[PDB]
């Protein structure tokens, strides 16, 4: 999965 | 208000203790109680709220993904019918996730966003609103999926518009908003080109503003810039 | 019986799904429902029950330890009074932990232990009973602490007596029972010499019986033997 | 902490 913050 | 009888300051203190103990459900309940006291949230308090619910829903999302994967395999051509249990339990976790998202969205709508006038608070909450509609979109399949997607897009877009007018390109909230809106484009809206363009433009505009920052601000901004680069590397 | 309307087999299936999803509270609730169907548990089912509650109470214990540490520091000579909140929240987690332990102990008492006639089931449940009284002992401070300690000791001792009569020294349940009873001696009963003697004798007697085992049984027994050695290295 | 299983 891609990075989120 | 299950927390209605506890002091606001005590709720915030206990949220911090819950964080140290990695008790994120408790932390979220404490911060929901704090929000329901009706006062605006400070910067630290906004982040306690966000950390708590991000961790709770993050665990739910991870579990949902495991169960959805098992469910799809049980539905392949060649699988042995394992009855309704996988679907039922995936639905159970999904309903609990939707409930947490609805709770957070309810706090933002009653009345955090409408009282948020400063860019740092308003952009923060609108980012949250896009994030929790995005989580709802990840599990949505009915007559409402398009509307949930548009609700996420609309919240992210208002946040982006404010952030470009009111914050520098290295502001960590602006950077994290763009990171997440870029993931929305890639994973939810089936717009990978928009996702890549947004990540790249955000990264480049931040790079050019790093010279204005202190060492501590530089560390924060470059951290999120590295996440933008990580995603771009995943996608290209 | 919140799970009273679900099939036993469906509860067991969902416990396995919950395990894969790392949803151990759910897993424990499913397995409590299965126990409450009234039938004896198979080997696999006993371990689903144990894994679920061990993970739930393990997380509670870790949180309690964090909070108790914070609380003791707030009580040192030089600390700034931070009101009742740390104590209150430590008490909250403690009460929830005690509740989970009481639930498990209740399942063992109604009626898993009394129907367990085979060594592998009876020793397994009596080990569990010692373990959950041990967890209660870790937080106990009142008129009952000695009695809780003696309840743990008594359960472990009955389990040990059966295991030495009925199982080989490499049996993994026998090994894990001895590992945990040794930790009980060291950490709860203030008997480090008993803890060390038990770990060493268990290890040596297992070593001498490894020659009888298949490769798979050897792997299981030597795994727990390494835990015995790890503890001995910590304690000497 | 010591190991238990
Ligand atoms: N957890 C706690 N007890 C506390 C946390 C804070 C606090 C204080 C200031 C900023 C932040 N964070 C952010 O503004 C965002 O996160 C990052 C910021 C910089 C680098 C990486 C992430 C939020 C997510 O969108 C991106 C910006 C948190 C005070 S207390
Ligand atoms: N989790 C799941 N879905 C399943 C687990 C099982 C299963 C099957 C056989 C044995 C065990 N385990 C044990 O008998 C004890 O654990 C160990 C055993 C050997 C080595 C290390 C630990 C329990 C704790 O006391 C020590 C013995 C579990 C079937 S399904």
């Amino acid at each position: 999965f891609p990075a989120t913050v | 208000g299950a927390m209605g009888s506890m002091e606001r300051a005590s709720l915030i203190q206990k949220a911090k203790l819950a964080e140290q103990a990695e008790r994120y459900e408790d932390m979220a309940a404490f911060m929901k109680g704090a929000v329901e006291k009706g006062e605006e949230l400070s910067c630290e308090e906004r982040n306690l709220l966000s950390v708590a619910y991000k961790n709770v829903v993050g665990g739910q999302r991870a579990a949902w993904r495991v169960l959805s994967s098992i469910e799809q395999k049980s539905n392949e051509e060649g699988s042995e019918e394992k009855g309704p249990e996988v679907r039922e339990y995936r639905e159970k976790v999904e309903t609990e996730l939707q409930g947490v998202c609805d709770t957070v969205l309810g706090l933002l709508d009653s009345h955090l966003i409408k009282e948020a006038g400063d860019a740092e608070s308003r952009v923060f909450y609108l980012k949250m609103k896009g994030d929790y509609y995005r989580y709802l979109a990840e599990v949505a399949t009915g007559d409402d999926k398009k509307r949930i997607i548009d609700s996420a897009r609309s919240a992210y877009q208002e946040a982006m518009d404010i952030s470009k007018k009111e914050m520098p390109p290295t502001n960590p909230i602006r950077l994290g908003l763009a990171l997440n809106f870029s993931v929305f484009h890639y994973e939810i809206a089936n717009s990978p080109e928009e996702a890549i363009s947004l990540a790249k433009t955000t990264f480049d505009e931040a790079m050019a503003d790093l010279h204005t920052l202190s060492e501590d601000s530089y560390k924060d901004s470059t951290l999120i810039m590295q996440l933008l680069r990580d995603n771009l590397t995943l996608w290209t």
